[PDB]
């Protein structure tokens, strides 16, 4: 009796908990509309098919009158990559993903090597808001395709380590 | 109106024929000059690039109609259409040449609409009325509920799974049209000499 | 007894399902933060002090070897913008907002003019997967930022219609 009533109350509470969770798993995909991944596409390649990049044009930005130079620029990149296809050399030039957050799929083939956000930044007048970084090859920034190191003098022979951990760098 | 950029791949059917898929070129709120029987609502005209027939272009003054037939290769030209004729809005924007007005670049546009159809064999994703536009008007929820209900029981029907459904559909359409014809003929015959 | 045990098993199964939904929600949290809203940001030049774009780089050799010219391009775009003055060219039409989807406000009052993203397009090198359209004033789509109309010949003179109201 009392135990049965307690069990029924617990079951009702659990169902309500799921409702809250059911409600969130319904109101999230609403804001997630921006990401589309529309339907079944047929990507017979992974180095020339698939998207390039997703731009979120910002409001209250007087810099939106440039809506054409961006498009023509991102269109001339593919034709320049075609005219600069390669100086044919055998190299894998493979890359992995630091952050696996792929765009959602509301489509009721490939979905891993494509439709995967690799980097997202939020440009400012001078700032940036990177949180995912460029993917690396063998943890060495000296041969990657995107990174580019500035020039500097570097006369600071021998680091200051912590407590008794002097390391003879050179 | 904010969804009418050049390349939107709209569809047009003014109850007579299918023109196909075509890219939008321009649009305007041009009102009725010298309004016949007055004017109280503004109209909009969309200048959109369809695929017309050779016979339609050779005169190009009678009705601006009769798109090309599947037995002819046809030629594409920009045609003005009314706003209330767009039976489908897509979510794809083919690139448009710069300054145009020849033949070859329109042929490339034809080629482009031809590969893009070779990428969504299921069907081009058009839009979602609930979210993409941003409608917050009371009542549309009722109609979407009703459409979801009707299609739910539709597929929930066994006949749908059964084959030869199309043949029976055509038969029923034909007999319904015969019934309509007989109704109209009896309506006319009900006035052969009736208080004329 | 047996009924009580079955009820307990059903309750446990329901709890397990609840846990899975909670884990899925915690996962989808990641996706609903790439929008980003660090905190309340101090801005003064309303509509001139704030983000300009938000590029989401995608897995493709073009977007991970040609990276640096994209950054120089956004840079040269932000610099070339400040060499126009003594003009009213910013909106010039009272360009009210289209119907946006505002980024979630992360809390870690004021600023009602907030980010309110106004578009998104996917590039596949032969088309564009646009959404949210593009802002423009009430009418007259030739006086707004954007909308570069191509050049056409308009050889026709008779607009299509349902019945009547011919040109």
């Amino acid at each position: 009796g009392v135990g049965d009533a307690e069990l029924r109350e617990r079951l009702r509470q659990c169902e309500e908990t799921i409702e809250q969770l059911r409600a969130e798993n319904q109101e999230l995909k609403r804001k997630l509309n921006i990401l589309t991944r529309p339907s079944g596409i047929l990507v017979n390649d992974t180095k020339l098919d698939g998207p390039i990049l997703q731009i979120l044009f910002m409001n209250n930005a007087i810099s939106k009158q440039y809506h054409q130079e961006i498009e023509e620029f991102v269109s001339n990149l593919v034709k320049r990559f075609e005219e600069q296809q390669k100086n044919d050399v055998e190299k894998t030039s493979f890359n992995l993903l630091p952050q696996p957050s792929s765009i959602v799929l509301e489509e009721d083939k490939n979905n891993k090597e494509a439709f995967s956000v690799v980097g997202s930044v939020l440009y400012f007048t001078n700032f940036c808001l990177d949180k995912l970084g460029q993917p690396l090859l063998n943890e060495n920034p000296q041969l990657s395709e995107g990174w580019e190191i500035p020039k500097y003098h570097q006369v600071f022979s021998h680091i200051v380590s912590l407590e008794g951990q002097e390391i003879q760098v050179k | 109106l904010p969804f009418l950029q050049p390349g939107r791949l709209v569809k047009v059917k003014n109850e007579g024929d299918d023109f196909g898929w075509g890219v939008v070129v321009n649009f305007s709120k041009k009102s009725n000059v010298k309004p016949n029987s007055g004017e109280l609502d503004p109209l909009y005209v969309v200048e959109v690039l369809l695929r017309c027939s050779k016979e339609s272009l050779k005169n190009s003054a009678t009705e601006a109609a009769k798109p090309a037939k599947p037995d002819e290769k046809g030629e594409m030209q920009v045609v003005p259409v009314l706003v209330h004729l767009l039976s489908a809005i897509s979510s794809v924007r083919l690139y448009i040449p710069k300054d145009l007005r020849p033949v070859d670049n329109r042929q490339s546009v034809l080629k482009s609409i031809q590969e893009v159809q070779k990428r969504f064999p299921d069907g081009i994703p058009l839009l979602d009325p609930i979210d993409d536009m941003g409608i917050q008007d009371q009542g549309l929820k009722k109609v979407i509920q009703k459409v979801e209900a009707f299609e739910h029981r539709m597929y929930s029907h066994p006949l749908h799974n059964d084959p030869n459904l199309e043949t029976v559909y055509t038969l029923c359409e034909k007999k319904a049209q015969i019934a309509i014809d007989i109704k109209s003929a009896k309506r006319e015959l009900k006035k052969a000499r009736t208080v004329l």
